[PDB]
């Protein structure tokens, strides 16, 4: 079916945001992902048989974090890059 | 004595009609349009071209033009925008999502 | 190396596994067993539902003619300026060949059966010291 | 202090106006009991009757503005047209009268 | 373009009316921090009438 | 599947940075260096030449490969590749940028011609909020097309203090085509110096001079020296996607019919090939110039096909080739369309009738539909039996499960299942199963247009397929039975099932919030027998009065 | 920087919990009910989770507290049996 | 797929009874009985004949 | 405070802002011919000292960005000659309240 | 190759099914088979499981009819050319739609038998009944002319 | 932020790591110096920690001879901890294998005599947990040393260090 | 070498382990995630420090899930690789192109280039035996090795070493 802006709006306008993501995430993409904590990019290399999170460039074996992402959001960072642009910073450096 | 006259305005043109709504709905569209010192039409430049989340911007069809201007002038976006938190993901600091649940050891404690 | 996957139930394993597919729930399900095996499916018909490169070969087709978000005089820039790589490739005696076919072949009203046919029979030797010219005629014919 | 107390004027000018002394005794005819009754569920149901905090007004308003704007109709111009011009101006008049008294 | 306009306003638990910047829109909400819902158009009672009649 | 755990430190997402990529950015994070413009069957049947489509980047189907990281498919995200030019080039996204800032600094100098020394400049960089600083600039640095080494008199007395580098001229740059021509005026022959250089600024030449701009200026400017530079914002090395984001969409009757993004790819790198062969061989000057303006123009139409109407540079067949900006603009191009609204799951869709055998809160549901739709249930002490006698049911009647959930991700689905009735369900499972009786469920009808629309509903399963709703609620979602059809949306977890049941219900949402009276109330068919039965001349007897009384559920008892 | 919370006095806050946290943590509790965390009032023989999180709110038992976002950063914080559940 | 046709109609409680005979707690001697396979044609009848008898109270 | 008949040449208002502090005002007659607060749609305007303003912000907990602006070439700003940084308190007749109190900074 | 779960019972030698009998949702009606060559079609990267990659055509998933008059002939060029027809009842349910010649469209909402449909002193007991509230605000006056 | 590559190596000419330098804070404010440790002055407090956190456990279900040391200590981290510490028992092996006091008091005044000195915390910590008498064949051992200090001045620290140390 | 420093953690707790005696038991879910255990920031982590008085005091309930969120923070021991100076380890396995020194906790190797050309290795020996005057690899085998560098991975620590140097491999 369809969820289209009108209904996440009024979705808003309830108020049940944990209900709006569950929609969001659940009944569609719900994808992985792996972020370098420096390049704050998705070029982070995870042999996951090995547990090695490699992130080449930024050439660190350390700072890696996993995050959930909508799969259409991790293609548009794709071709945002494609379009040489978007640095993901895992947490707050502005307080 | 311009959003005064403005709200007059807007009151006059929906009240011609299928009167009413309520005076608070107006009265905050009044002021969230007013509230630069100026007046600030709703358009695709209007609104849009305020020191305000890249990302809710390009939710509002100028899209790549502005996602340029956004990647040329290097700026951060805060992500306490409800399309930022939707377009990652995340549950929006909404209704629901305008706290937090912490546990209580101390309660946990007392109520054995 | 050779990066292969075959799928395997780990609680089965009695053979090249008897599994099933469930296109309608796009999953894969061990069909002795029960247990799902990978989920979210692609799509197989509906891809081709939504609408020669073998013949025109590896390089690629272009029919590039006029649009209509422009003007009339840009488009004859278009076609002026669209000209300026028709010598690198031997994709234009292919296709100019395959032109010289084309009007032969419907010409002679034949079917596209046929068309193709004689497509791949130039396409299949297309350049040799055996064809040594003569003249497109022969080789065409 | 001071926006606290300027913000409850109108409802307690007319919570004034209804239990004023005289006409509570000569029309109403209320108890001691009753009295009390009729101040706590008073109290009672404005402290119920505040905004809770947390939700979303400008989405609440947008609406409420928007779906009577569907079911409006189409001298001096009127209707979707004036209501686009005043809500998306653009300096153009169309009827720049101004009323003098 | 309304709807749009005017998401992410939120009402905060300092009873601002506040964007997603806290930039203030409204200081108390509404100018009464009342509902939306819990109104109605209950009349004032000492507008009206006569000086003479108000004092009676 | 389990998603092949991690044990990365799974964080959100708090804050996003913009920028541009520099040229060794994209080659240190690059995996391949794409050479062959050709792409798939080297001979010609698999495992594709060293060119595009995986060598080492994303795989395509059912192999492990991606660049040797081995997330099958659904895992790997795609690895980025580059490809390097022969020629720097443009950028359609900054053209009038760079036309704007080559107007504000002076070539061969590299520095700003207005220095800290006009008192309304200095006013000018004062002010800041981003960019009206830098329009300020722009705006004031129209002028004075010579670069100068000391203007400054009045900053003193009158003493006259250098401070510039050049004592060049500036052209005036006109913008045209997808180049910049200059105009040196320059009035300094013998006479006025009516010769202006139309000369075509070289993008060479443009990158050396953003090269040699202050880091000062760059901040005055409005560039973030770390993360945005003006000799970044000319395209030298290309990456390019994986093909996750161009899949060849594997035509499904024989064929791949592969597609555009890809054969736009193949394009540029064809014209790439031919730029440098042409200039490493003899190059007569007369092939370089619109052998580069091609490689420019592709570059171009592969970013935008929605530029200035002179080209519009389709493909194959007449359609045109769509661009990224195509394919992210507004109506369902990536934000409007897959971002901000999508499918969903767990949906339903039937038309709708009246029944006054419905109270508010409930919705009349096919059997078909929940027999479709389902729900997981954690599996506790309390519910253990009738989870038990649920599975053992089976996946064909109605009060019964689909799918059943162990700890580790595992579906064990239960229409094969020859075990069924020897599962023994052990707790902390998931069972996934029908929709029962009142459970909470929410409810639409497009278009939605304020609060109301969007609300729930308990569910009581009925026969006869079709939705089945109460006459009173009809208003609010606006619909009338001429054929109109709603939606369905089942929650799928105890919080979002606490909160729609605790906000988005209906018998807490009677008072309409935009206009303070009740949006709901009694219509047509009951509103006329309402008034008829309340009239003073009429009157009911004993057997009726009887009937009526126990018609009312709640009744007490006493007549 | 300092400490960006708030003593628990002065805390100028409405004492009314209301309807957002109201949903938030019977959600909450259903979810440890659900998981077999240990329930905190005694059982009648109804199984459903969201009902027993309803009575555990009802007579006031709940171990959790909440904590508002002041605009700034600063925090006030409030045990759910301070509050008081009117609606 | 599991849509009831009419077979369910008029065949009598399979697996089942014919009535149940549950009492009532809001009022003294008071009985609910729930008849199934059975309609208006029985109904009706029933409770016109046990209303015409004078010894009960109440019957609907 | 400067009145000027007509028109003021821009050499004659080049040096205007020259000798800080001293602050120099121009106006027509034109724009003094009537008092602009005397309009019934003009509410009141008062100023604020910089200690309460002060105090302002540290009730509130705005920092001195997210109030509400005025423009300086305002008219009401024009009449009571503040200059940038400075706040404005504003009451209004406000209809669900009656009296309402509302801030606004000069910048 | 991943040929579905139809059954496909239903063909015959010649591929084709039989006029006449029943189809349910998922049966299919039509073999097909990949030809091709090169693709080493029987010796290379698919065990036998011979050359079939197949396309077979099953029929939508809901609907089940009854397979009626089936032809084949060659198509413009000469082919093998096929076309099928399948027949269903369709009897009137809740949902369906009915109208008027006046524009009152309208649906089934549920369906009584005679003895408590209402009834008249002839008996002539009634095919359907519409509410009255149809009639003012629509204004259909010819309607109730024409009965 | 720029990629920060910083490269750093390790050794006694104040060429410290940044990831360990010296002045941090701590959390509650106040400024934490980097603590640097003896090998002997390890050998005791894996002692005290193991022998405090003991009788907290004796407490919690009520509410120098290596020999036997090592194996005991072992039993009581098997008591609660698992046996996957083989790399912890290769620790303190190492430990008593090469720590310069067997006993405490020595400890104990060195460090007393350490903290009226005032030396180079990881300079002076290095020295500890070497275990050598010989000032000249360290400063030969390790350049950065030879290049730091004084042989004269090493030497009339080591014999005084040397002639209290349990020797080898 | 070995290290003290405050340090912080970040743990979760299902919802099940909500009994009215969680303090000690996080203590003790401290213990065995804390002792044992190898990173590349902080290397091998050892043992902790500061039983009493610790740091946890407050926790969040994750969104999505009933688990709760706790952070500690505690002082502990450590050790951190160096390289460049010597140490005196013991080696118990050995290969054909060098020695493995278990020093402590992990493994260094010395490769068959990094030992000295002049140092009279004898491949017929058990263990293979690369000595010239005294340091024969035994079951005790005290090599003074000098880590060339502990090159950090991800939790799985690994170093090298050479004894190309004068009382080098020489104690
Ligand atoms: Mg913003
Ligand atoms: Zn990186
Ligand atoms: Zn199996
Ligand atoms: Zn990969
Ligand atoms: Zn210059």
């Amino acid at each position: 079916l369809r969820f289209g802006e009108m209904e996440r709006d009024c979705m808003i306008a309830h108020g049940a945001a944990s209900f709006l993501k569950e929609r969001l995430m659940e009944a569609s993409d719900a994808f992985r992902v792996h972020i370098c904590g420096i390049c704050g990019l998705m070029t982070v290399i995870a042999k996951l048989n090995h547990n090695q999170f490699e992130c080449k460039g930024c050439d660190n074996k350390i700072d890696i974090y996993q995050i959930h992402i909508p799969y259409a959001a991790k293609l548009l960072f794709q071709e945002l890059m494609a379009m040489n642009i978007p640095r993901l910073y895992t947490d707050r450096s502005r307080d | 004595a311009g959003r005064a006259a403005l709200y007059k305005e807007v009151y006059n043109v929906i009240a011609s009609d299928g009167s009413y709504v309520n005076y608070r709905h107006m009265a905050l569209l009044v002021d969230v349009m007013t509230t630069q010192g100026g007046l600030t039409s709703v358009t695709r430049h209007g609104f849009n071209r305020s020191n305000t989340g890249a990302l809710m911007r390009c939710s509002f069809e100028e899209t790549v033009e502005i996602l340029f201007e956004a990647g040329a002038s290097a700026e951060l976006d805060d992500c306490r925008g409800v399309s930022e938190n939707v377009i990652l993901g995340q549950m929006a600091p909404i209704g629901t999502g305008a706290f937090d649940v912490m546990i209580d050891e101390e309660s946990l404690v007392k109520y054995m | 190396p050779n990066l292969n996957i075959v799928l395997t139930c780990p609680e089965c394993k009695v053979y090249p596994p008897k599994i099933v597919e469930r296109f309608s729930e796009g999953d894969v399900v061990c069909a002795l067993c029960g247990l799902v095996l990978s989920d979210k499916l692609v799509d197989t018909r509906s891809e081709w539902r939504t609408f020669n490169p073998l013949l025109d070969g590896n390089n690629l087709s272009t029919r590039i003619g006029k649009g209509e978000t422009t003007d009339m005089r840009f488009t004859k820039e278009l076609n002026k300026a669209q000209g300026k790589n028709v010598m690198d490739k031997k994709d234009n005696e292919v296709q100019a060949a395959f032109a010289k076919i084309t009007m032969l072949c419907d010409a002679a009203e034949l079917p596209k059966i046929v068309k193709d046919c004689a497509k791949e029979a130039y396409k299949l030797c297309h350049d040799e010291k055996t064809l040594k010219g003569k003249s497109m005629e022969s080789i065409m014919a | 202090q001071n926006a606290q107390r300027d913000a409850v004027t109108l409802f307690c000018c007319l919570l004034r106006s209804r239990l004023a002394t005289r006409r509570v005794l000569q029309e109403y005819r209320l108890t001691k009991q009753a009295f009390d009754w009729v101040l706590s569920n008073i109290e009672a149901q404005f402290l119920r009757s505040v905004v809770h905090p947390g939700e979303m007004v400008g989405v609440l308003a947008a609406q409420s503005i928007g779906e009577p704007a569907t079911q409006m109709t189409l001298k001096v111009t009127s209707g979707v047209p004036r209501l686009k011009e005043i809500l998306n101006v653009a300096k153009n008049m169309k009827t720049p009268s101004l009323t003098v008294y | 373009r309304l709807v749009k306009a005017l998401e992410d306003i939120m009402v905060h638990y300092d009873n601002t009316t506040r964007n997603s910047l806290g930039n203030v829109i409204q200081f108390i909400y509404g100018e009464d921090g009342m509902d939306a819902a819990h109104i109605e158009k209950q009349s004032l009672d000492t507008i009206g009438g006569s000086d003479a009649a108000f004092e009676k | 599947v389990g998603q092949q755990y991690s044990s990365a430190p799974l964080r959100t997402v708090k804050e996003v940075q913009f920028g541009l990529f520099s040229p060794e950015e994209v080659r240190a994070i690059s995996v391949a260096k794409i050479r062959f413009p050709e792409t798939m069957d080297e001979t010609q049947t698999r495992a594709k030449i060293g060119g595009l489509n995986d060598p080492r980047l994303g795989s395509i189907d059912r192999n492990l490969k991606c660049q040797t990281c081995q997330e099958g498919m659904n895992e790997c995200p795609g690895h980025f590749g580059h490809i390097d030019l022969a020629k720097p080039v443009f950028h359609v996204g900054f053209i009038a940028k760079i036309k704007k800032v080559c107007e504000c600094v002076c070539m061969h100098c590299g520095k700003l011609l207005l220095d800290e020394h006009n008192e309304l400049m200095r006013q000018a960089l004062a002010i800041k909020d981003s960019k009206k600083r830098f329009a300020a600039i722009w705006t004031l640095c129209k002028t004075k097309m010579v670069c100068e080494t000391d203007v400054p008199s009045e900053d003193d007395p009158t003493q006259l203090v250098s401070r510039g580098g050049c004592g060049n001229t500036q052209p005036t740059i006109r913008k045209d085509g997808l180049k910049l021509v200059g105009s040196w005026k320059k009035d300094r022959a013998t006479g006025d110096a009516d010769e202006p250089e139309l000369r075509v600024l070289s993008t060479e030449e443009i990158l050396n001079i953003f090269k040699h701009i202050s880091v000062k200026d760059f901040t005055s400017l409005g560039f973030n020296e770390v993360f945005s530079r003006p000799e970044w914002m000319i395209l030298t090395c290309l990456p390019v996607p994986p093909p996750p984001v161009r899949p060849s969409i594997s035509f499904n009757e024989s064929q791949r019919g592969e597609d555009d993004l890809t054969f736009k790819l193949a394009d540029i790198l064809k014209a790439n090939i031919s730029l440098e062969t042409l200039e490493h061989n003899g190059a007569p000057h007369h092939a370089i110039e619109e052998a580069e303006s091609l490689l420019q123009f592709h570059v171009a139409t592969y970013m935008d096909n929605d530029i200035a109407g002179q080209p519009q540079a389709l493909q194959k067949s007449g359609r045109p080739v769509k661009s990224i900006r195509a394919r992210l603009k507004g109506k369902e191009g990536r934000i409007r369309g897959n971002l901000m609204g999508k499918r969903v799951d767990f949906s339903a869709r039937t038309v709708i009738s009246g029944d006054p055998n419905l109270e508010l809160d409930q919705v009349g549901v096919p059997k078909s539909i929940a027999k479709t739709l389902t729900y997981p249930e954690v599996v506790t002490p309390y519910n253990i039996d009738r989870l038990t006698q649920l599975v053992r049911n089976g996946p064909n009647e109605h009060p019964g499960a689909k799918y059943v959930i162990r700890d580790s991700g595992d579906r064990i689905d239960l229409r094969y299942s020859k075990r069924a009735g020897d599962i023994q369900l052990q707790y902390g499972w998931k069972v996934e199963r029908h929709i029962m009786d009142n459970d909470p469920v929410l409810f639409n009808r497009q278009p939605s247009l304020h609060k109301m629309s969007m609300m729930a509903h308990r569910v009581k399963v009925i026969p006869y397929s079709t939705f089945r709703l109460n006459l009173s609620v009809t208003s609010p979602y606006n619909a009338d039975f001429d054929g109109d059809e709603m939606n369905l949306h089942v929650p799928q977890s105890e919080e979002t099932r606490a909160e729609l049941s605790q906000l988005c219900a209906v018998p807490l949402q009677i008072v309409s919030p935009q206009s303070n009276k009740p949006c709901m109330g009694i219509v047509q068919d009951t509103l006329c027998g309402i008034r008829k039965l309340t009239l003073r001349d009429t009157f009911i007897e004993l057997d009726q009065v009887l009937n009526m009384l126990y018609w009312v559920p709640d009744w007490d008892g006493v007549i | 920087l300092k400490e960006k919370a708030i003593p628990k006095d002065q805390r100028a806050t409405t004492p009314y919990m209301t309807k957002y946290e109201r949903a938030r943590i019977l959600g909450t509790r259903a979810l440890q009910i659900s998981m077999n965390a240990p329930v905190f009032v005694d059982l009648e023989g109804e199984t459903d989770p969201l009902r027993i999180a309803m009575k555990e709110l009802a007579e006031k038992k709940i171990p959790l507290v909440i904590r508002r976002y002041l605009p700034d950063g600063s925090f006030e914080d409030w045990s759910v049996e301070e509050l008081i559940v009117d609606l | 797929m599991n849509a009831p046709d009419r077979f369910e109609l008029f065949l009598l409680g399979e697996g089942e009874s014919k009535l149940k005979i549950d009492p009532d707690t809001k009022a003294p001697n008071a009985v609910v009985i729930t008849f199934e396979k059975e309609d208006h044609t029985l109904g009706n009848l029933i409770r016109a004949e046990l209303l015409n008898d004078r010894k009960v109270l109440f019957a609907a | 405070i400067f009145v000027y008949q007509n028109n003021i040449t821009p050499s004659a208002m080049k040096l205007v802002p020259s000798i800080p502090p001293a602050t120099i005002e121009t106006f027509n007659e034109a724009a003094l011919v009537v008092n602009i607060t005397h309009h019934e749609l003009v509410p009141k305007h008062i100023r604020l000292s910089s200690d309460e303003k002060r105090e302002l912000l540290k009730r509130y907990r705005l920092k001195e960005s997210q109030l509400p602006r005025i423009q300086r070439a305002d008219p009401v700003a024009l009449y009571l000659g503040l200059k940038r940084g400075e706040v404005v308190k504003i009451i209004r007749k406000s209809e669900t309240s009656g009296r309402y109190a509302s801030y606004r900074i000069c910048m | 190759l991943r040929m579905k779960h139809g059954t496909y019972d239903k063909l015959d030698d010649d591929g084709l099914i039989a006029p006449g009998v029943r189809v349910s949702g998922e049966d299919v009606i039509i073999g097909k088979t990949t030809p091709i060559s090169p693709d080493e079609e029987e010796l290379g990267q698919r065990t036998a499981y011979h050359s079939k990659r197949d396309a077979s055509t099953p029929l939508r998933s809901t609907e089940n009819g009854i397979v009626d008059q089936v032809l084949v002939t060659t198509n413009q060029d000469g082919l093998k050319f096929v076309k099928v027809r399948v027949r269903t009842t369709k009897i009137p349910q809740i949902g369906d739609k009915f109208a008027s010649r006046h524009g009152q469209k309208g649906t089934i909402g549920i369906t009584y038998r005679r003895e408590d449909m209402p009834f008249t002193a002839e008996g002539i007991v009634p095919d359907l009944i519409i509410n009255p509230h149809a009639i003012p605000s629509r204004m259909t006056v010819a309607h109730l002319i024409e009965c | 932020r720029l990629k920060k590559v910083e490269e750093e190596e390790n050794a006694a000419t104040l060429q410290l790591g940044q990831e360990f330098q010296l002045k941090q804070i701590n959390h509650q404010g106040e400024e934490e110096e980097l603590i640097a440790l003896n090998l002997s002055e390890a050998r005791l407090v894996i002692k005290e920690a193991l022998v405090e956190r003991r009788r907290a456990f004796k407490r919690s279900q009520k509410k120098e001879t290596r020999e036997k040391e090592l194996e005991s200590i072992d039993v009581l981290l098997e008591q609660t901890t698992g046996g996957n510490n083989k790399d912890l028992k290769n620790t303190m092996q190492y430990l008593t294998n090469f720590s310069r006091f067997r006993d405490q008091e020595t400890v104990g005044a060195v460090i007393q005599l350490l903290k009226s000195t005032g030396l180079h915390p990881f300079e002076v910590a290095q020295l500890g947990s070497l275990a050598c008498d010989t000032a000249d064949e360290a400063k030969t051992l390790i350049p950065s040393l030879n290049n730091k200090i004084s042989d004269d001045e090493l030497e009339r620290i080591l014999k005084e260090l040397s002639n209290l140390e349990t020797l080898y | 070498m070995f290290f003290i420093k405050d340090l912080s953690l970040n743990i979760t707790l299902h919802p099940s382990f909500f009994g009215p005696r969680m303090k000690q038991y996080l203590k003790t879910k401290l213990l065995e995630e804390v002792e044992g255990s190898c990173t590349g920031k902080f290397g091998y982590i050892l043992c902790v420090l500061d039983y009493d008085n610790i740091d946890i005091q407050r926790g969040r309930i994750l969104p999505t899930d009933g688990s709760a969120e706790f952070n500690v923070k505690y002082r502990a021991v450590v050790f951190k690789p160096f390289k460049g100076e010597v140490v005196d380890g013991t080696v118990v396995s050995c290969s054909q192109h060098g020695f493995e020194v278990q020093v402590g906790p992990m493994k260094v190797f010395v490769t068959k280039h990094l030992m000295p050309q002049d140092l009279t290795f004898n491949a017929g020996s058990n263990p293979p035996s690369y000595q010239s005057s005294e340091d024969v690899i035994t079951i005790k085998s005290r090599i003074r090795v000098k880590i060339e560098g502990c090159i950090s991975q991800v939790s799985s620590i690994h170093a090298i070493g050479s004894i190309k140097e004068d009382y080098l491999g020489a104690i």
